[PDB]
């Protein structure tokens, strides 16, 4: 059946930035999450809600972002949807797309729109039923807000994604919003809504997906108002202050399911977290939406089949394994994902760490709270403590120690990587 | 976790612990009860820095009575119903008295 | 030996559409539980047995088996795919073997039995929707007036078990909630025995040891049996059987038999199922969530030393017994797939 | 009154099994009495809304509020200290006992403070004989509560062993006392707590560990055939014990035991002595004490919140009825210890332990 | 028949960890093991198992450690026999009599055992009944309902 | 009427257990239709008023009185036989049903002839029809009870062990023609009878195996802990075997596998496979068919011999009923083997066996 289709648009290359020393290799929207790439999260997302029809938005590597979809399985006949990919400017702002969204008049009717990557389980096909509702009444419903209820100091909960909303408890309206910032004592509001709101309720337990459910007029409005740069600092604070002439948006607080945004380096640590923590079920390791061949393991340990599993290695709990790689002797991993294809040597000792494709580490290695990028070897007597990050290509000589955040990279930047061995103290590339 | 409610009425029913009546006598700037005093006790409840004085506790006002039960905070609620209360000010005497007839005959 | 070994996953999209359609519904959980699952693989392999072209029948054997190991690793633990089709299986090779003989008896290389198969597929469709209307009818030989019965979660099949019995026959049945992922239904269950005149109780998960001590019977479905008898059903299912036999309380299974599968038990960790913590404690408890480890499996294995009746669409048969049922309705040679 | 109620509470003898469960509670202070000392009522109140209220707290609270009431006692001064005071506590019992049943821990209490009442001298003077009550009070806190629970802490804390993983169900702060002292002495272990429907008291004592920091996991109790394969002990505080041997604690907890017995995994009961009974019970139906069958409306995982139940409406619908007991017995043969200060008795042996204050 | 010195060399020669227990110490070992597994030198009308002397003892541990029992049998091991207790088995030698004296006079003691002929009393077999097995192993797949060797016995002597 | 007694038949399901159970019993000919052959009659007799009436020769009598019927039916002449026969004999049916509940035995003996009634062969003629089931019914007699019966005692002989100490219970034809067997073949042996009130069935076997010579020792079921401390087998035969391996014979029946088994000694059901149901008890209550109360009031060690008691107006004092159940069954991890003419099976596999004569395509 037709319902105009319900359109939904995927705002990429947005928070392309934080996750800086890779995704200059490959973009954020590609890189893997529990083994498995992030638009994949986000496109099972999309289809959960019933989306038919895909627009995705592209700056940074736009080639092998559409060369992963046109090979994916989201460009086949089975698919719920049909993904159409579009370029732009590098460092894309929100409502720059928008604007050049409605210059291409594709907009059919209520749409959703995403500024990034989500993970997420919870069915929008009620809020649509909510939204769409109140707004046959009143076409000037425009945007309506789903958010996660949790606690102030949650873990999947940080500056970004912490907010203040101020909701008409009956109607659920969002009548005032204002980001949590350090120096931002106070929250002041007009008292006039109070005279035309009974009953509200003041929340900082929210989340703010950002996962907005946006009209028909949104991209014209955005053209019409040119200044709006932010979605969350220029769209809604000008609803709110009048500037948009008479017109609301509304809050959907859900409060079972999950729904969390993979957007800082804070944050993919957090998800990792939730998405092995069965948090996100069906969307977890078991499902091998992928026809990966994954299994569930007691203590949230998750292993692929063909793994080589050596004796007097010891898997600790809430790790990850992917296929293909192999485990030394006399080896710990705790707390960590891995990619397909790794080779991890003997005697060493890993923690709270991160693995991607086909990673290489020698025998006595002592690694922790660190993301190793695609292709990376690492040699023997060599630790690496928190807050590392390397990119690709990287390879670190023996008896070596990366200091805590110490980035690195196999490119030509200004960040302090360069590939061979060693490469600390002994520089290549300097 | 805030809600507030604008259509909302006072009643002028406090129930106090005792202790309270000490620093009535001790904070002369409180005139009205409900005007100074219930704003005040507010504020002592989440703001930190706000921390003048919290010794009208503790100091053998019993609450067991020899170790407190009742010390590190100070709590105050609201309640609230569905009918048949306010209080007259002028325009309830109209009505309040009008409300006053479930009588007969 | 799955279909991926035979056929390109672009050209499976072309010649069978519906069966790539259905892997991701059936790893996305679109269609669970065991009858969705059931109704929804046959007609599936209608259309495939109505669109593949072949010569031999070891052509199809060979090709239907294929797409259904592809089919169960979709998501194995519903049972309920692998045994339509390993039913389908033997279904050929009987319709095969019949014909192959019957021509050689008119005696003194026909694969135009695509339509036969259809209807031999539809067949086993139909006695789908024949289920419980021929399960139901078993109750009066085992309910009884003044009686106490205990069940546990939704289970249709064993509500109308009941209600069939409740036309004429007044008794009572206690109701435990299969929290945390049975409560939505069985509360709602409980609610339509209560009009059907069954002085039915709902209690806590945790009330059962209780109030057994006054039960007669206990009344289970399942949601499937394995090839030992066993069975894997919906969560706090052995907390009834192990305080029944505790008071050699009988226990009883009304399952249909498209659930019976000969898939061993061998390891009981890759069989139970882990839903999402949701279901248990809120996201707002930030502290506990992270601190934690919170788990939500929905399924239960009960050995079959526990079971002492078996209602099905057959009769009532002993746990002893199920394997005639296996060989009188597979082939040995589709136990894996 | 309860002339006719008398006949109405026996008319209750019928076909539902829990038709003599009393439902009968007092919530409010309508229609209250004047015999009734405020610091009663502060009780009274708290002994049915609150729903985390350990059976020693009881115990303590009952026991200093009885302190107050005595120490304001007025004795008509027509009469003595001895008569016409256990009067004014009956008095103030049936009161407390309307707002909830008497537990084990309490009525025990009361019982012994009955007796003391009846054997003190006459010459004492009421200020003498109030004095020496109130030692005596104190007394059988610290000797027969606390004390007592310092030892069991410890002797229990003994056969834990490093490497264990232990299963607790629904906040036993006895047994929350023993696995905080576990972790302070430095005994490497983890916990399994198992909750369950309809307050879930579970999510109290995951609460309390994790902010003492010791590795958790919580399953409610219908996943307990899937998370006892991990468990190496349980240990179960109980709401009594009685003289055949069987623990008297609160619901699930005979699932736990049996599950657990038929995993070859312990059952360990700790329990204070003063809990004990000469009450003896063949099934968990004849003694018992209900809750409020509407807590079981509330679907998902809180207690109470805006969750309109399928079943919200089973007082006006027929043939539908909800209930919830909340303690349940659990034969001896799956418990394998109780544990009390007395040291690691089998539970069989309790009558010998009540026998044996029996003395005085 | 002191095979168990055997069966665990022929597993070390694949590198498999073994520890030998005595046979008076098998119930210590049942809470460290997660499954046992045996052989069977012949299978019953009943679904009987008769093997080693020593399988019935291990196989009531099995029972009361609620720890699965399994057995691995051959279908030409079937046999149409039928005891009615886990002795009703016939002896090629008298077992188990008692000695008949006369008024006459006459830590670790790994060499005090039976003598040669003390042993040649005692019982070669024993018989577990099909209550204490959890399945049967054959070639004709995994059987264990009891009811189900007979079927298959019976479908074989014919 | 029929419905009406269809609604007392429903009321009949009260506080009471055994409010269902059906005490509605004709021990006279008053009142009988016309359509009842004379055979019928000296049997519907026999069953409400004998006591020693096995299992089995009820149903030879049965089958034996069903050819004299089938041999004196008369079709009319506008309808051939096959039509119109059941229900003439479906009219013999319900009178004896009205006597005393059909056995088991009984039961499939009818569900089996009504059968070969329908697959006979249309374009026969009376006496060609006649003559033939006349056979059949014949052939039942001989293969599946007379013969069976033959192969069990044989089978069952093989088992005995010279020095036993046999326990039956309660006359069994079949449980005393295989001691009667082993008695002639030169087994060394000696037998246990428990008996049990009212109508002392175990005196009869006890009167048979003494005149064939055979040491036998005689307690009421009271006795059971006291003498099964000598028992080394119990031997068993059942009214009917369940389809879930119970075994349903007399009162006592349960408790002496009961007893037995908790000494150590194994229960052995001698039963044929004609016995066999398809259907299953969870408790010996759902089905089951009573004797007359007043048996048991005759307190004496006699039935007969009218000498009162302290019940006698137990029909006419309000709370208070007698009552005795006639069968009961015994959970099959009590019985050890069943023998039927297949040869010894273990009791869970009677269902197979009950599928396998479902052949008959």
């Amino acid at each position: 059946k037709p319902k105009h289709a319900l359109q939904a648009i995927v705002l990429s290359d947005s928070y392309n930035y934080r996750f800086r020393p890779l995704t200059l290799d490959k973009p954020r929207c590609l890189l893997p999450l529990a083994n498995t790439p992030l638009i994949e999260y986000t496109f099972e997302f999309l289809a959960l809600a019933g989306v038919q029809e895909v627009y995705v938005f592209c700056c940074a590597h736009a080639g092998q972002i559409r060369e992963y979809i046109e090979k994916s399985k989201w460009n086949l006949p089975s698919s719920p949807f049909s993904v159409n990919t579009i370029v732009s400017r590098e460092s894309l702002s929100v409502g720059d797309a928008l604007r050049e969204l409605d210059s291409k008049q594709l907009i059919t009717s209520d749409f959703i729109l995403v500024s990034g990557d989500v993970v997420s389980n919870v069915p929008l096909n009620e809020v649509l039923k909510e939204h769409r509702k109140r707004r046959e009444d009143d076409k000037n419903a425009i945007m309506t807000m789903v958010v996660r209820e949790a606690s102030p100091f949650h873990r999947t909960r940080a500056r970004t994604e912490s907010s203040v909303f101020v909701i008409d408890k009956k109607t659920s309206q969002c009548v005032h919003y204002q980001a949590n910032e350090r120096g931002k004592h106070y929250v002041s509001m007009d008292p006039e809504i109070f005279n035309e709101h009974e009953e509200l309720e003041v929340r900082n337990d929210l989340i703010d997906c950002q996962i907005d459910i946006c009209s028909n007029d949104v991209p014209a409005l955005f053209t019409e108002n040119f200044d709006y740069q932010d979605i969350r600092k220029d769209f809604v604070y000008g609803v709110l202050t009048s500037d948009l002439l008479g017109k609301k948006i509304h809050c959907h607080v859900a409060k079972e399911n999950y729904a969390a945004r993979v957007r800082s380096l804070q944050t993919y640590d957090a998800i990792s977290k939730d998405v092995l923590s069965r948090w996100v079920y069906p969307f977890v390791p078991d499902s091998n939406l992928l026809n990966q061949t994954f299994s569930y393991q007691r203590h949230q340990i998750y292993k692929e089949e063909d793994v080589v599993l050596a004796r007097s290695c010891i898997i600790k709990a809430r790790t990850l394994i992917g296929a293909y790689t192999k485990v030394g002797d006399a080896s710990v991993v705790a707390n960590t994902i891995i990619g397909r294809n790794c080779t991890i040597g003997s005697n060493c000792s890993i923690d709270s760490a991160f693995l991607w494709e086909d990673v290489v580490i020698g025998d006595n290695c002592r690694i922790g709270k660190a993301i190793l990028a695609n292709s990376v070897k690492i040699g023997n007597n060599c630790s690496i403590e928190d807050g590392a990050i390397v990119a690709a290509g990287v390879v670190i000589g023996d008896n070596t120690i990366i200091e805590k955040n110490k980035r690195l990279t196999t490119f030509e930047s200004h960040s302090q990587g360069t590939l061979n061995d060693p490469s600390l103290v002994g520089i290549g590339g300097r | 976790r805030v809600t507030l409610n604008t259509n909302l009425s006072d009643a002028h029913i406090f129930v106090f612990k005792h202790w309270v009546i000490d620093l009535i006598r001790e904070k002369e700037s409180i005139s009205s009860i409900r005007g100074d005093l219930i704003p005040y006790l507010v504020k002592c409840q989440y703001q930190k820095s706000f921390t003048v004085r919290e010794n009208i506790q503790r100091f053998l006002s019993s609450p067991s009575s020899q170790e407190i039960k009742i010390n590190a905070l100070i709590a105050k609620d609201g309640i609230i119903c569905s009918r048949a209360n306010n209080l007259p000010n002028y325009f309830e005497l109209n009505k309040c008295i009008a409300k006053l007839t479930p009588e007969q005959r | 030996g799955p279909i991926s070994e035979f056929m390109s996953t672009i050209n499976v999209e072309h010649t069978y559409p519906a069966v790539s359609s259905l892997i991701a519904d059936l790893k996305s959980r679109k269609v669970q539980g065991p009858f969705a699952v059931a109704v929804e693989t046959a007609l599936v392999m209608r259309q495939v047995i109505s669109q593949t072209r072949w010569s031999t029948v070891d052509q199809l054997i060979d090709t239907v088996r294929a797409v259904g190991s592809t089919l169960v690793k979709a998501q194995p633990t519903e049972f309920s795919c692998g045994n339509i089709i390993r039913r389908i299986l033997r279904l050929i090779r009987e319709e095969y073997q019949e014909l192959l003989k019957t021509a050689d008896e008119n005696e003194k290389g026909g694969m135009d039995m695509r339509a036969v198969i259809i209807s031999g597929i539809q067949d086993v469709i139909d006695e789908l929707d024949k289920i419980n209307t021929d399960i139901e009818v078993q109750s009066m030989d085992h309910l009884h007036s003044n009686e106490i019965i205990l069940t546990q979660g939704c289970s249709k099949t064993v509500e109308a078990f009941l209600r069939f019995a409740a036309k004429k026959r007044k008794f009572s049945v206690i109701v435990a909630e299969g929290f945390p992922n049975n409560q939505k239904g069985s509360h709602a269950m409980a609610k339509r025995l209560a009009q059907a005149g069954i002085d039915t109780t709902v209690i806590s998960d945790a009330t059962i040891f209780a109030i057994m001590s006054r039960v007669n019977k206990v009344i289970l479905g399942t949601h499937a049996i394995l090839g030992n008898g066993g069975l894997v059903t919906y969560s706090g299912a052995q907390l009834v059987a192990q305080a029944a036999r505790h008071h050699a309380t009988p226990v009883v299974v009304c399952s249909g038999i498209y659930k019976l599968s000969p898939v061993y038990p061998y390891d009981l960790e890759s069989i139970i199922q882990l839903s999402s913590p949701d279901k248990i404690m809120s996201f707002n408890e930030g502290d506990l969530i992270s601190r934690a480890e919170i788990l939500n499996p929905y399924y239960d294995y009960i050995p079959p030393d526990l079971v002492d009746l078996f209602i099905t669409n057959l009769g009532g048969y002993p746990p002893s017994y199920l394997y005639r049922i296996m060989n009188d309705t597979y082939d040995a040679s589709d136990t894996i797939l | 009154d309860a002339n006719l109620q008398e006949k109405k509470i026996f008319e209750e003898k019928q076909v539902s099994i829990f038709s003599h469960l009393d439902w009968r509670r007092r919530r409010t202070t309508e229609n209250i009495p004047k015999d009734i000392h405020p610091a009663v009522i502060r009780l009274g109140l708290k002994l049915a809304n609150y729903k985390i209220f350990g059976s020693n707290q009881r115990c303590i609270d009952l026991l200093k509020t009885f302190k107050i009431v005595i120490q304001d006692y007025q004795t008509p001064y027509g009469t003595t200290l001895s008569r016409h005071l256990t009067t004014h506590i009956n008095s103030q019992i049936a009161y407390l006992v309307s707002t909830r049943p008497l537990s084990i821990s309490m009525g025990n209490a009361i019982r012994f403070l009955k007796l003391e009442i009846s054997v003190l001298d006459i010459d004492l003077t009421d200020d003498e004989g109030k004095e020496l009550l109130l030692e005596k009070i104190d007394s059988y806190i610290r000797d027969r509560i606390i004390i007592a629970g310092q030892v069991i802490v410890q002797a229990a804390t003994e056969k834990i062993q490093d490497g264990d993983v232990i299963l607790t169900y629904l906040h036993s702060s006895t047994v929350n006392d023993v696995l905080i002292h576990a972790k302070n002495v430095g005994k490497k272990f983890r916990v399994v707590v198992v909750d369950s429907r309809p307050e879930f008291e579970g999510r109290v004592c995951l609460k309390l560990l994790t902010e003492h920091g010791i590795e958790c996991t919580y399953v409610m109790i219908s996943a307990l055939s899937y998370i006892m394969q991990e468990v190496t002990k349980i240990f179960l505080g109980g709401h009594a014990m009685l003289s055949n041997g069987a623990l008297y604690s609160r619901a699930g907890t005979s699932l736990i035991s049996l599950l657990g017995h038929e995993s070859n995994v312990p059952v360990i009961a700790c329990c204070e002595s003063y809990k004990f009974t000469e009450r003896i019970q063949l099934d968990s139906l004849v003694y018992n004490e209900l809750a409020p069958g509407d807590q079981l409306v509330n679907m998902g995982v809180d207690d109470f919140e805006e969750k309109p139940g399928v079943l919200a409406n089973w007082k006006s619908v027929k043939n539908l009825k909800l209930l919830s007991l909340k303690y349940d017995v659990t034969p001896p043969r799956l418990i394998t210890v109780c544990v009390c200060e007395m040291g690691l008795l089998p539970s069989t042996s309790v009558p010998a332990i009540i026998n044996e204050f029996k003395q005085v | 028949s002191g095979s168990g010195c055997l069966m665990t060399r022929t597993l070390k020669n694949a590198c498999i960890p073994t520890c030998m227990v005595l046979d008076s110490a098998v119930s210590f070992t049942m809470n460290r093991v997660d499954l046992v597994l045996v052989g069977a030198e012949g299978v019953v009308e009943n679904g009987g198992l008769i093997n080693q002397i020593g399988t019935f003892q291990l196989a009531v541990f099995a029972k009361h450690a609620h720890k699965p029992f399994y057995a691995v049998a051959e279908s030409h091991k079937f046999v149409r026999m039928f005891p009615l207790s886990q002795y009703d088995i016939p002896f090629s030698r008298p077992i188990l009599e008692f000695d008949d004296p006369s008024p006459e006079t006459v830590a670790i003691h790994n060499e005090l055992i039976m003598n040669e002929e003390q042993i040649r009393n005692n019982p070669t077999l024993d018989v577990t009944p099909p209550e204490f097995v959890s399945g049967l192993i054959t070639d004709l797949g995994i059987i264990d309902s009891k009811s189900g060797v007979s079927e298959e016995l019976i479908k074989l002597y014919l």
